[PDB]
């Protein structure tokens, strides 16, 4: 919104990153360190 | 800006085009 300056969006949305952290957190609550 | 998406010339010569943060009604099939 300026003169020759733009901002590109990130490839992962915030929804996708919250999905990733909930998968890590459900893996550890439920399997310990075995899933890694 | 304008970006060109290509599968590689060793696969095909078709191409897709991204007009970055432009509303797709003021560009000048699949839009
Ligand atoms: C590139 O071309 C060569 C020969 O034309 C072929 O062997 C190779 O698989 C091609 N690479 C891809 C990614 O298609
Ligand atoms: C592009 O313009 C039309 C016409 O006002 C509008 O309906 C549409 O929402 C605009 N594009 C985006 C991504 O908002």
């Amino acid at each position: 919104k300026f003169n020759g300056l733009t901002v590109l969006p990130p490839l992962l949305t915030d929804e996708m990153i919250a999905q990733y952290t909930s998968a890590l957190l459900a893996g550890t609550i439920t399997s310990g360190w075995t899933f890694g | 800006g304008v970006s060109v998406i290509t599968p590689g010339t060793n696969t095909s010569n078709q191409v897709a085009v991204l007009y970055q943060d432009v509303n797709c009604t003021e560009v000048p099939s699949n839009v």
